[PDB]
């Protein structure tokens, strides 16, 4: 008997999670761009040590 | 401070004083370490060392003259130094050697001596001078891919590329009548240098300086130079500050001011009236720090340097300071801007009075280079004294808060973290 009410409220919460969904794979990409385009130059000591 | 073009096309700037025991007569030029390209990077360091080499020093010291050189990013200067008396003996000097005769100071014997001596300084610099260094890595990744960027003594494999045609090339573009300003401080009065510069004739050719394509401009960047047998942490971080000719220069050497200077093995140091102090002192996490405000002619820098051996909490030292920048726009107070109008009138009569004409005649010739005038002393303390709490939270509104950082590091500096840890700790999240 809650067959019409479920499926109205699976409406709302399918939305707005795959609106979430999205917004939080932009935001991870955005906070992430600094350690992904990193760059390491090795320059060999000399052996006075 | 007297300004006076001649009939000729030069600029003789001239400061009196008549209780001065020296007389200091020099030629400043508007170009300095921003000027060059990657590949001369170093020609300027290169002739200030012609300029005190050994043969020349030798036919200076015959006469009582003793000579001085210094170059900057902005400005080069060569300064001539002898008694109230022998100011024509100075000018005589200065002339065999920029304008009459300069092809016996570039043999090949002088050249190869002084290349040699210049590449053991750069060397001895880049391994033992360690608060310098990061300091200047500071402006090369800040202003990156721009001319503000290059290091002033030049790199070490630039310098061995260098031959004496380099030399040749950069004397003809930048070594100009339209780019230099004959300056004069010590006991030696304005109309003296103008007659005896008139008295010979001086032909002097009418080029102009190269103009530069690109413009300086500020990059949020960092770079760490990790070195784990050093027994510190050097650490420089800055954001973007005002030029020279900008109308809040003032504010923001006022702002340097309220944070200040230290250390921590004086014991009058540790009696400052700074807030920053409290936090520091209980765990002891730094040695010593400094705040800047560097001005150039089209940007600067605004930001403080530390040294530390309290490794394992470095991450503390740099959340306490940068919570504090944070009270600039929301809750300085009326104490903090009134001790620091005091002490900084009194930083810049430091440095503008005392008793060395070397050092007033570089103050002098750059002033003159950019504004054709120089401001005076007294009326740089009525602009002072006129800034209020509401002109500290307007400039720190626009320049501090949630703005980009530049970061520069060496030694132990594992425990420093990443960048957006660091820039995320620009604004408060209270407001």
């Amino acid at each position: 008997p809650e067959h019409d009410e479920r499926k109205r409220l699976g409406l709302k919460t399918v939305i707005i999670l795959s609106s979430l969904y999205l917004l939080s794979i932009w935001v991870k990409k955005f906070k992430w761009a600094g350690i992904k385009t990193r760059k390491f130059v090795f320059n060999p000591p000399k052996p006075r040590k | 401070a007297e300004v006076t073009q001649l009939s000729n096309g030069i600029v003789v700037a001239t400061e009196h004083n008549p209780s001065a025991h020296t007389a200091s007569v020099g030629v400043v030029f508007g170009s300095g370490a921003a000027n060059e390209n990657p590949y001369n990077n170093g020609v300027s360091n290169l002739w200030k060392n012609i300029f005190l080499s050994k043969e020349n020093s030798a036919v200076a010291a015959k006469e009582g003259l003793a000579l001085s050189s210094n170059i900057s990013r902005d400005f080069q200067s060569y300064i001539v130094s002898s008694l109230p008396g022998s100011t024509d003996k100075s000018l005589d000097f200065l002339n065999q050697s920029f304008i009459q005769q300069k092809a016996n100071l570039l043999s090949s014997s002088n050249f190869e001596a002084t290349k040699k001596s210049v590449l053991k300084q750069v060397q001895d610099f880049e391994e033992n001078d360690h608060p310098n260094r990061v300091l200047e890595h500071l402006h090369s990744t800040a202003f990156q891919n721009t001319p503000l960027s290059l290091p002033t003594r030049g790199t070490l494999e630039s310098l061995e590329n260098l031959v004496v045609a380099d030399l040749e090339s950069f004397a003809n573009n930048h070594f100009l009548n339209s780019n230099a300003v004959v300056v004069g401080t010590g006991n030696i009065k304005h109309e003296d240098l103008v007659n005896s510069i008139e008295s010979k004739n001086l032909s002097l050719q009418t080029g102009t300086k190269p103009v530069l394509k690109k413009k300086a401009a500020f990059l949020g960047s960092e770079v760490r130079l990790r070195d784990d047998t050093l027994p510190k942490a050097w650490i420089s971080l800055a954001v973007e500050g005002e030029p020279v000719n900008s109308p809040n220069y003032f504010v923001a050497k006022l702002a340097a001011q309220i944070f200040g200077s230290y250390n921590a093995f004086e014991p009058a140091s540790r009696l400052q009236g700074i807030k920053l102090l409290d936090n520091i002192q209980e765990y002891q996490l730094c040695d010593n720090f400094n705040h800047f405000s560097l001005s150039y002619k089209d940007s600067g820098l605004w930001g403080f340097s530390t040294a530390t051996r309290n490794v394992t909490m470095i991450d503390d030292l740099i959340h306490f300071t940068l919570k504090q920048w944070n009270r600039l726009t929301i809750s300085v107070t009326d104490t903090e801007v009134e001790r620091a109008k005091s002490l900084l009138k009194l930083q810049l009569g430091q440095l503008y009075e005392s008793g060395n004409p070397v050092n007033d005649a570089n103050l002098l010739g750059a002033e003159v280079l950019i504004k054709g005038s120089k401001l005076s002393l007294g009326e740089a303390f009525k602009k002072i004294d006129a800034i209020t709490v509401k002109d500290v939270k307007a400039w720190a509104g626009k320049r501090l808060w949630d703005q980009d950082i530049a970061i520069a590091g060496t030694g132990q500096i594992e425990g420093l973290l990443d960048y957006m840890r660091i820039r995320s700790d620009m604004s408060m999240m209270r407001w």
